[PDB]
């Protein structure tokens, strides 16, 4: 019973695939998706795989993906529990966006981290405080968890 | 008395103070400020340290970032609190293809012209509903909604706005829509080709007759707003604007100041941010709007990659402003006012130590109406 | 019915809203009555952030509530 897009999507994700993303359907749920995002050149990640799985809800494309990381990462819009604080899956997500376009924000989102609350969110305030400290932290987080974990 | 010495004077105050050019007390900013971050202090140990910890992560003497906000700001220095309230009461002139209505409105008098800008928000998505479940006081707003004999809008409000459509030609999509994750979708799927079913042709067409229809009903709603500054001259082509602006979770009026793109803005001429900016409403191509969208409205610096990606501005544009004469016997009366409440709450040396002085107090404030608060476990 | 919306500053206005209307069309109100554009605005109802597409019939909002609208935002 899949939808004819979300059957579309798959085989564009599959043919052009984003560069330095995978995206790869479950072999049982053709609305789950195994993502593996490389860390960007010139940035505390670099060299380091970081690994997302993706969620179609049923919603979609009324709704956004629903997204969150499962490496650990020191990030200002990243939580403890992996979920990514973006502008595409909160509110002003439109159905014209698609699956690419989330990824290309996520990977976009490594390379220029935003500001956010200091507030609930430690990291936060130390990359708007201590920001080469806060680097610092990110690169040892990107070799004990984001190296050799494919 | 000048024109430019008033601008020169508003952007050096904001420059330097920030906040504390609203005339707020720092008691008043602290007392509020503890009632959001109330739930993140924590319950256990010694709550001097947990309040501590929770007063020194506040941001809330950073200036605001509204762009609404810092408009309402800029109106009240400069017109004094009447003047801006009756200059509220006046309505929004729209932008024509060249902005010709706006060049006649700019008499070389000192003037103050705000600009309210509206996105587009045309609805995304439709509904086959019977008619005899359809209850639009009830139903999803801003929604399509496709009956077996008539084609709706649901706008913002309640309204119900017939599209047009002959009871034939409702009969027609509505029999074809038949897949069942269909009955429920969007209206402008890429995805979806007319060539390929029958029924995907039927959804492109009521996508065509949609986007046909909702040209000449009101779906525009305020995206960005702004100020703009006219100093009197000795006319010529001496002539300058300088544009004032924040930007919701982006930049202040302050880090606008100090990044002098109000006159990176300047030089532009009179005529030439103006033709550029009446550009930005006519053109539907989307990767050569987000250009302008960025060049007038990015932080200092970052006009290349402020509308890329998803923040690229794909939905049509407008622009609104009203006029109304400064006079700067009252504006720098209105600023050198504020100069003084700052110099005699919180003086200083330094504009610098001046703001760390309110940081404290408002702070201390913050503190006592917290561990008030927090009595109650 | 009324309703309070309050700001950082302690500026307090006043709406006539209804709990069928929406967020939208409060914010909508809200920019009839401070000039504040709604995609500039985002409103706290005790610590519950207020999404676009629902209404004051899913809030548990009723009359006479104070609602905050932050001004400063920073992240999401």
């Amino acid at each position: 019973g899949l939808p004819r897009r979300i059957i579309k999507e798959t085989q564009r994700l599959l043919a052009e695939p984003v560069p330095g993303i995978k995206a790869e359907p479950d072999e049982s749920n053709a609305r789950y998706f195994h993502v593996v995002i490389a860390g960007p050149q010139d940035s505390p990640f670099e060299g380091g795989t970081f690994k997302l799985e993706l969620f179609l809800p049923e919603e979609y494309p009324m709704a956004a993906p629903k997204v969150r990381f499962m490496t650990k990462i020191y990030h200002p819009n990243v939580d403890k529990l992996g979920r990514i604080c973006l502008d595409i899956l909160k509110d002003k997500w439109s159905p014209a966006l698609q699956i690419r376009t989330v990824l290309l924000s996520i990977q976009a989102l490594l390379s220029a981290p935003n500001p956010d609350d200091p507030l609930a969110n430690d990291v936060a305030e130390q990359w708007k405080t201590n920001e080469a400290q806060a680097i610092e932290t990110a690169r040892a987080w990107t070799r004990l968890y984001a190296m050799n974990n494919i | 008395k000048t024109g430019l010495h008033v601008h020169e004077k508003i952007k050096h105050m904001v420059k330097n103070y920030g906040t504390m050019i609203t005339g707020i007390p720092a008691e008043i900013l602290g007392q509020n400020e503890a009632e959001i971050s109330v739930g993140y202090v924590k319950k256990m140990g010694n709550m001097k340290e947990n309040i501590a910890e929770v007063v020194r992560k506040s941001e809330m003497t950073q200036p605001t970032n509204s762009a609404g906000k810092a408009s309402n700001e800029v109106c009240d220095l400069l017109l004094g609190t009447e003047g801006a309230s009756e200059f509220e009461k006046s309505s929004y002139q729209v932008l024509s293809g060249d902005g010709s209505n706006l060049k006649g409105s700019l008499p070389n008098k000192n003037l103050l012209v705000r600009v309210e800008m509206d996105r587009f928000n045309a609805p995304q998505k439709y509904q086959k509903i019977k008619r005899e479940e359809f209850n639009p006081e009830t139903a999803e707003k801003n929604k399509i909604y496709l009956l077996e004999d008539q084609l709706v809008y649901l706008d913002i409000f309640g309204k119900v706005i017939d599209l047009g459509q002959t009871s034939d030609t409702c009969h027609r999509l509505f029999n074809a829509i038949t897949t069942p994750f269909y009955q429920n979708y969007i209206l402008y799927d890429e995805y979806i080709d007319p060539e390929e079913s029958a029924e995907e042709a039927a959804m492109f067409e009521m996508g065509e007759i949609v986007k046909a229809k909702m040209k000449n009903i009101d779906c525009w709603t305020a995206t960005h707003s702004f100020t703009i500054f006219v100093p009197e001259s000795d006319s010529e082509d001496t002539r300058t604007l300088y544009p004032y602006q924040a930007y919701w979770t982006s930049h202040t009026l302050q880090q606008w100041f100090s990044g002098d793109k109000d006159e990176k803005l300047s030089r532009l001429g009179i005529d030439g941010y103006i033709e550029k900016l009446a550009l930005l409403g006519t053109t539907t191509d989307s990767k050569i709007r987000s250009s302008i969208y960025g060049e007038l409205f990015s932080p200092p610096g970052k006009e290349h990659v402020f509308c890329t990606g998803m923040n690229e501005k794909f939905s049509p544009l407008r622009v609104k402003f009203k006029v109304t004469e400064v006079n700067p016997e009252i504006a720098l009366q209105n600023l050198e006012e504020v100069q003084e409440f700052i110099d005699t709450n919180y003086p200083g040396e330094n504009a610098k130590d001046q703001c760390e002085l309110y940081k404290i107090k408002a702070q201390e404030a913050m503190t006592k109406q917290l561990e008030m608060r927090l009595l109650i476990e | 019915m009324q309703i309070f919306v309050k700001t950082l500053t302690g500026k307090t206005i006043t709406l006539e809203v209804e709990p069928s209307d929406t967020i939208e069309n409060v914010k909508a109100k809200i920019q009839d009555k401070e000039g504040i554009p709604p995609d500039q605005q985002r409103l706290i109802f005790a610590g519950k952030q207020l999404e676009d597409g629902r209404t004051l019939s899913d809030y548990n909002i009723q009359k006479e509530s104070t609602l905050h609208l932050v001004l400063r935002l920073r992240g999401c």
